[PDB]
RNA sequence: CCCAGGGGUUCAGGGGAGUUACAGCCCCCCCCCAGGCAGCAUCGCCGU
RNA sequence: UGGCGCUGCGGGAUGAACCGAACGCCGGGUUAAGGCGCCCGAUGCCGACGCUCAUCAGACCCCAGAAAAGGUGUUGGUUGAUAUAGACAGCGCCGAAUCAACUAGCCCUGAAAAUGGAUGGCGCUGGAGCGUCGGGCCCAUACCCGGCCGUCGCCGGCGCUGGGCUAGGCCGCG
RNA sequence: ACCAUCUGUGGGAUUAUGACUGAACGCCUCUAAGUCAGAAUCCCCCCUAAACGUGACGAUAAGCGCCGCGGAGCCUCGGUCGGCCUCGGAUAGCCGGCGCGCCGGCGGGCAGAGCCGCUCGCCUCGGGACCGGAGCGCGGACGAAAGGGGGCCGCCUCUCUCCCGGAGCGCACCGCACGUUCGUGGGGAACCUGGUGCUAAAUCAUUCGUAGACGACCUGAUUC
């Protein structure tokens, strides 16, 4: 019910046109380390757009002028925000079915999380072309939870990583017991061979 | 670090196009994007057809530099590429991913109640090499 | 489950006008216009539910009302379709669940 | 224009040991082992031949910007293998015109303190870089010796050193006064 | 259109906006950077500022015109009983910044300190911590408190003490102690739990958070002035005695675009009563309270290596404003915020 | 549920078994436009249909039904026939007493029946 | 079925060891437009 | 000469004049100009070929900022000149091509204004950029078919009566 | 009242620029790929404020909080129509198994183009199984970034479960829609039930003056 999606290795623009589309035919949309997001150009390039989006502000009173967040799940979120109606209701009841997050939280760290091959640097960025992480441009504009989120993702990946280990042991144990039952299993193994189901 | 490269003789499987599911031997490159392919034991013709929509295979056939189709025939049946592609694990699951999706509602059944039962006697011989390890 | 998934995608719309009268749908598994010919003609229904309670037929009466519709053709490449409903859908139906029956069946 | 094949082979001596893990070339000599990563470059690296090992270096469809990077990849590694067999010895010369350039090594060649450099009272504490050595040369008056197995760390740390005596708001054509580079050699000379 | 004769603003546009602080006691924004090398001690102390007074002392800078000569410095004194823990709190680090994940209180708490968590306490059953001092003797309170002490050496960060100020050690009309967390920058988390743990319910002089010829900060509230003119305020020029309507403001609030009147534009509001945090206050002198010796209670905490004068801290008819200085105090050279009998809080320098 | 096709009717409605004995579908009219025809077939070309079973004899006699024993006379005299040619195709019992539904994944448009 | 029967010439994205040899390519001749099957079926257009 | 004024409509974000098309009230269909990453209906095509990296990239009538002059950035083209009787570059060695001028695309330099801001916005760099094109698709009050209303035109019809002909009525057609 | 006095601060990426390695272009070259130093600029710390943002924790009044899927009912608001309980990532290589090797698999079949769940009930074959399964059950490990399960090894009660073949009963509602779930759902005010738990605060007035235009704020307010 809830379309889970890892931000490591995609582009923001490429995905965040995605996850709007998403959103407005009322799906629930959780995008996750969003400090993964890759960004195409060099990261000077993107530094400075991000430097002269710091400089829009109300001359007058800039606690009412455009709010800069920092952070590289709420950078996503405005982008999102930006190909949304979020000034009408259609568009408000959008942005709250989706949920952006620094990394991945506990509500998520354990869940399989989905990627999307038309957003993917590798697919539509060449080898050769420069491109800037979400991550480091956050950090060199005022992102104060870069050094956690390292630390705790650290560790999200070491948890993660014996759960691996431990599920390549229910594999190998599952592929044990097809030799050592394939002769109960036989009629049945054939039935799913004749149909295509195994090969 | 390749191992397929594209060349004279070089067997490709065609993923889309007209030609779809169909191999073809690659006889000469006309440029960076296009070959002149033939397959005379599988039904396409000698024409020009993009590198996009091939898919290169572990079969070279010794064919020499534009050759006409009586000696690409020769060497297609000289390596036996029907043969060895039919016997490959990539047309064997081409072969299972056919018969998956002319399944019917019957033919669907079976394979519920046949998995129902199968994946029940593998979970416990799962759990009983685990009790016998402890 | 005997109706297949489908999305209140809105109106049938240009920039600057909407026709009510017809509605986009988006049905879960057709993303391709060559795939959308199967339900040209199938049953819609937008099933909610409201606060009085209305006769059901073949039933007690409940709180669950529909809205009829029929797909009459596809609309663009990425499998979307329009349908006519017997009433113009609300708009506060966009992005939520329209039923689409395997009825009238051809096969 | 896009060329089909571009590529160029290196010569390897005997001594030293290679071996691939993807693009990062990973050399091992007498004077110690190497490892730089060229995941960058998206190149195509081999090892031909057990006896006499060679390395290719292919680039396949690449434009006169792509092209560029074989031979620099051929280069570095050539200095890998040099660096491990011979090593590398940037020599310094400190030259001055009134005020001697106090040059003394601390922490065992990873330090720098230069003084009574223009007559400046504050000293230039300069490190060097990891496995680079700084020694004060013998046989020679102002002569400093960087020593070390990459030659990105010891040009690098002797860098670091010249530009650290640099003259401001004088005429540099007047007061020529540092410790510069003099000659790039190796460690053992064959 | 340009203004022809440059001139700077007339403020700080860093310390908007000049409203009434939100509380009363100074909040320590930010404490010392934890360091493990060095030993555990506390960061922070809270304060009473009792009065001014100016000292003597003989500089010792080389190379000045008053080296090894006497000065007459202006010092504060604040008058700082020691302070009684009663609480441990543990923090974790999350991506949103510091959370605060447990509290474990004293068994024990002062009646004087429980005076914080009432509005009205003359007229409430004294019921605070009533419930949860029973947990550190029932055994199954003792084994959740157990649990709850390994669970901030396990996952928090951060280990911060609650304190509070002893007043009736002071001659002020409050009664009503302040709360505070003081951050441990001692060592490892473990350490910091059990030094924390062994100084529950115990006093902590300032002799042991401070020490002498120490840069340290201040912060608190500075003095209400009430509502102000520009004038005073922001300290712009008063327009010419022929000023029509007025004379005290500032003439121009803006040209016509932009058409709104600009925040950085100097405006009559409230004045004073602001929180604050004035760094690098050298500790003078670190005096001791009334202690009675040898049966004889010592006032001396005046007395210096060259004066011998048996006299106390207070002046003569004591501190005006403020009373009887009979605890321990601090010497800090210049002015501090504040009015006087003002709590303030004590923070060691953020700086090297 | 799934049924067994038998024969259409003059008004095109189509004659519809469960059997009765296997999914609890007795014999009934079924029109072709609600009905999914799969590509499961059973050779019933022996089964001899009574010449009675016409439209009038399903239609609603217009409190309380009741199934007459002229009813079940005809289901067992259809069902007597069918079971013994069900039997030789195997699995076939227990696939008429299941019933049909889309899961997750599973799109009419694509699935073959 | 190099279609077979007589053969000639020719280069190279040069096979075998430079001009067919342990692959082929192209240009030409005289023998039943050799026969046999397809007919815009890799490439167009249009119907009383 | 057309248009605006006297005129709405689709498109150009936006806007009296531009592009398309002009208007009774509706249903279905099809288009124009213009579009099809998301806002925002449509390419969610396994589109085609190239060009281009920009520390002020660029992004299409009117139209809403650029020039002269430059670049050993990159890619084309043109006209010449040296070279296996061994050139170019580097110290006779080296052993395969090399050099010069000119021209044309994109990018770059030239390129400085005042509240914070404008390919419309988000954003886009195996393209959502520029050029050349293909298939499909999107909708205007335009076009096609159908209903209803009114006007106008019929050398209109009916005094020859179940209904009918208040003929100043009724009916038919375009 | 600079007309007295006190205090006023740390880093990060980098601009210009100077360089390193090194091609293009046998040489050369700061640049093409990759690196270094680098500033009154920029960002951040320090510092001021504190959001239709929030954490921990205390105390919680004949009333009131927990615990009997309370045990039955009356008004209301939305969805929705099987789950996936998880490596890290590489992309000019990857994944799996076995003690730097070797073997095996790659248009991903150890596959998200996937996996898992999925006979209308109720009784009977014993043909295949030892699926010993099923808990309004009792315990124990594992969770702090926004703390764990519909899960686990344990002990326990009852008579179980799945596949393939036979014998039996069921309103078979007579072709027809809102069916089939999450759901013993989320929110109201009131019910009647039986186990357990405690019995407080805020505000006004008054007062203080570390405070104020008025509110607000700092305070004190009974027997030691
Ligand atoms: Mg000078
Ligand atoms: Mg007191
Ligand atoms: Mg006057
Ligand atoms: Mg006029
Ligand atoms: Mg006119
Ligand atoms: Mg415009
Ligand atoms: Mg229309
Ligand atoms: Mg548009
Ligand atoms: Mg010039
Ligand atoms: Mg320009
Ligand atoms: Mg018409
Ligand atoms: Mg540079
Ligand atoms: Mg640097």
């Amino acid at each position: 019910q809830v379309l889970i999606i890892d931000g490591r290795g995609h582009l923001l623009g490429r995905l965040a046109a995605i996850v709007a589309k998403q959103v407005l035919l009322g799906r629930k949309v959780v995008v996750v380390r969003c400090e993964g997001i890759n960004i195409s150009g060099n990261f000077y390039r993107n530094k400075l757009k991000y430097l002269a989006f710091l400089r829009k502000r109300m001359n007058t009173n800039p606690s009412r002028g455009p709010y800069h967040f920092r952070a590289p799940s709420r950078i996503f979120w405005r982008t999102v925000r930006g190909m949304l109606p979020h000034k009408t209701k259609r568009g408000q009841a959008a942005l709250e079915r989706l949920k952006v997050f620094d990394g991945i939280p506990p509500p998520y760290d354990k869940r399989k999380r989905m990627v999307v091959p038309a957003a993917l640097k590798i697919v539509r960025l060449k080898p050769t072309r420069k491109f800037a992480f979400l991550g480091r441009l956050a950090h060199e504009v005022g992102w104060k939870y870069q050094a956690v989120t390292a630390t705790l993702e650290e560790k999200r990946k070491v948890k993660a990583k014996l759960h691996y280990n431990k599920k390549k042991i229910i594999v190998k144990l599952r592929k044990q017991a097809e030799k050592n039952v394939e002769s109960k299993i036989s009629k049945y193994t054939d039935v799913l061979k004749q149909y295509g189901i195994l090969v | 670090v390749f191992k397929r490269y594209v060349q004279i003789g070089r067997v490709a499987y065609l993923s889309f196009g007209p030609h779809a599911g169909k191999l073809v031997a690659i006889v000469d490159v006309i440029d960076q994007n296009r070959a002149l392919v033939d397959g005379p034991c599988t039904g396409v013709r000698r024409q020009a057809m993009p590198f996009k929509c091939m898919q290169l295979t572990d079969f070279v056939i010794k064919v020499p530099h534009s050759a006409r189709q009586k000696y690409v025939r020769r060497a297609w049946e000289k390596a036996n590429v029907n043969e060895k592609w039919a016997e490959s694990s990539w047309a064997k699951k081409i072969d299972a991913r056919q018969r998956k999706a002319k399944m019917s509602d019957f033919d669907r059944f079976k394979v519920m109640k046949a998995k129902k039962m199968r994946n029940k006697i593998i979970r416990h011989e799962m759990k009983k090499l685990q009790k016998e390890a402890t | 489950r005997l109706w297949c998934k489908a999305t209140f995608a809105g109106y049938k719309r240009g920039l600057r006008n909407q026709r009510e009268h017809t509605a986009l749908l988006k049905i879960e598994g057709v993303y391709a216009r060559d795939e959308t010919e199967f339900y040209f003609g199938k049953r819609c229904a937008y099933v909610y539910k409201a606060k009085n309670n209305t006769v059901t037929p073949g039933g007690k009466p409940n709180r669950t009302r529909v809205i009829w519709g029929k797909v009459t053709r596809a609309h663009g490449n990425s499998g979307m379709v329009r349908a006519k409903f017997r009433s113009n859908l609300p708009a506060k139906a966009i992005g939520h669940r329209i039923r689409v029956m395997l009825y009238p069946s051809r096969i | 224009m896009k060329t089909i094949l571009s590529n160029q082979i290196v010569d390897i001596p005997q001594n030293v040991d290679i071996s691939l893990k993807g693009r990062t070339v990973t050399v091992k000599g007498p004077r110690g082992v190497l490892r730089k990563n060229f995941n960058h470059i998206n190149v195509e690296l081999c090892l031909m031949g057990k006896k006499k090992r060679r390395l290719r270096v292919d680039k396949w469809w690449g434009n006169r910007k792509e092209l560029a990077t074989v031979r620099t990849i051929c280069s570095h590694v050539q200095n890998m293998v040099k660096g491990v067999t011979l090593g590398f010895r940037y020599k310094m010369r400190s030259v001055y015109a009134h005020f001697p350039i106090n040059v003394v090594i601390q922490e065992s060649g990873s330090l720098v303190e230069i003084r009574n450099f223009l007559g400046e009272k504050y000293i230039r504490r300069v490190r060097m870089r990891s496995g680079v050595a700084c020694t004060v040369s013998q046989a020679q008056k102002d002569e400093l010796i960087l020593e070390g197995n990459d030659i990105e760390l010891v040009s690098n740390s002797a860098a670091l050193i010249q530009q650290a005596t640099t003259v401001k708001n004088k005429d540099i054509r007047k007061f020529l006064d540092g410790i510069y580079v003099s000659e790039k050699g190796t460690v053992q000379q064959l | 259109s340009h203004r022809k004769f440059s001139a700077p603003r007339h403020g700080s546009l860093g310390f908007l906006p000049r409203k009434r602080c939100k509380r009363h006691r100074g909040k320590v924004k930010s404490f010392p950077k934890d360091d493990p090398s060095k030993p555990i001690h506390l960061t922070a102390f809270l304060g009473y500022k009792a009065g001014m007074t100016h000292i003597v002392r003989e500089v010792d800078r080389p190379g000045s015109k008053v080296n090894k000569k006497e000065v007459v410095e202006a010092v504060t004194v604040v008058e700082t009983p020691p302070m009684v823990i009663v609480g441990i709190v543990g923090y974790v680090q999350t991506p949103r910044g510091l959370r605060s994940l447990k509290t474990i209180f004293a068994e024990h708490i002062s009646d004087e300190c429980k005076r914080r968590f009432y509005k009205n306490w003359y007229k409430s059953k004294k019921k605070a911590f009533t419930k949860y001092c029973k947990k550190w003797q029932d055994e199954d309170g003792k084994k959740q408190l157990e649990k709850d002490f390994a669970s901030m050496k396990k996952y928090c960060q951060v280990i911060r003490v609650i304190a509070h100020t002893q007043m009736r050690l002071l001659p002020l009309r409050q009664k009503k102690s302040h709360l505070m967390e003081i951050q441990v920058n001692g060592g490892t988390i473990a350490e910091k739990v059990d030094w924390a743990r062994e100084k529950l319910e115990q006093q902590v002089v300032i002799g042991g958070v401070f020490g002498q010829d120490e840069m340290i900060d201040v912060i608190g509230v500075t003095k209400g002035k009430g509502y102000k003119g520009v004038t005073s305020r922001w300290h712009t020029k008063k327009l010419p005695r022929k000023t029509h309507r007025g004379l005290r403001k500032v003439a121009c609030i803006g040209a016509w675009h932009p058409a709104r009147v600009a925040f950085s534009v100097a405006r009559a509001g409230q004045k004073g009563y602001h929180h604050r945090t004035e760094i690098n206050k050298k500790i003078y002198k670190i005096g001791q309270g009334y202690h009675s010796k040898d049966g004889k209670l010592v006032k001396n905490n005046a007395s210096t290596d060259y004066d011998l004068s048996d006299k106390s801290i207070n002046p003569l008819g004591g501190f005006v404003h403020y009373g009887e200085v009979k605890n321990d105090f601090i010497m800090l050279k210049g002015c501090v915020i504040g009015t006087k009998k003002r709590v303030l809080t004590l923070r060691k320098s953020l700086l090297v | 549920k799934r049924v067994v096709f038998l024969k259409q009717l003059p008004t095109g409605l189509l004659l519809v078994t469960g059997p009765l004995a296997i999914n609890r579908i007795p014999l009934r009219r079924a029109h072709q436009k609600f009905v999914i025809a799969t590509s499961t077939k059973v050779d019933i070309s022996t089964v001899k249909i009574p010449k009675h079973l016409t439209d009038s004899y399903f239609k609603k006699k217009k409190e309380k039904y009741s199934v007459t024993q002229q009813r079940k006379a005809d289901q067992k005299f259809v069902d007597s026939q069918l079971l013994p040619l069900i039997k030789k195709e195997p699995q076939l019992r227990g696939y008429l007493r299941s019933a049909f539904f889309l899961s997750n994944g599973m799109y009419p448009h694509k699935l073959v029946f």
